[PDB]
């Protein structure tokens, strides 16, 4: 703050500090699912890491 | 006003959830018969001695 010197209104205006914050928060669940038959794996999927893995 | 940020703290002092002491199974008969997979209906026969009359 100011004030003008040799007055004789003597007050003096007090700061304040006021420390703020925010929330960060772990909220989402992101997955890729997937399910095969029997049969599926055993004839439909000829390579299990090219065909399922990557993609 | 002076605003400050802090935490909320956790502690452990001593409070445990009082709960009872384990006495019985020490007193009393365990385990004479472990053969309950080997007896139909789950049981072991017990046999008792005969006794005389004169």
């Amino acid at each position: 703050n100011r004030r003008d010197l040799r007055d004789p209104d003597r007050t003096v205006i007090a700061s304040e500090l006021v420390e703020h914050s925010f929330g960060v928060t772990l909220d989402k669940h992101v997955y890729a699912a997937l399910k095969f038959t029997d049969e599926q794996r055993t004839l439909d999927i000829r390579d299990y890491t090219k065909q399922v893995l990557m993609p | 006003a002076h605003i400050f940020v802090k935490p909320e703290l956790v502690a452990e002092i001593g409070v445990k959830q009082l709960q009872r002491e384990i006495v019985l199974p020490g007193l009393v008969w365990t385990n004479p018969l472990t053969d309950f997979g080997g007896s139909k209906n789950d049981t072991i026969t017990v046999r008792v001695p005969a006794i005389t009359t004169a």
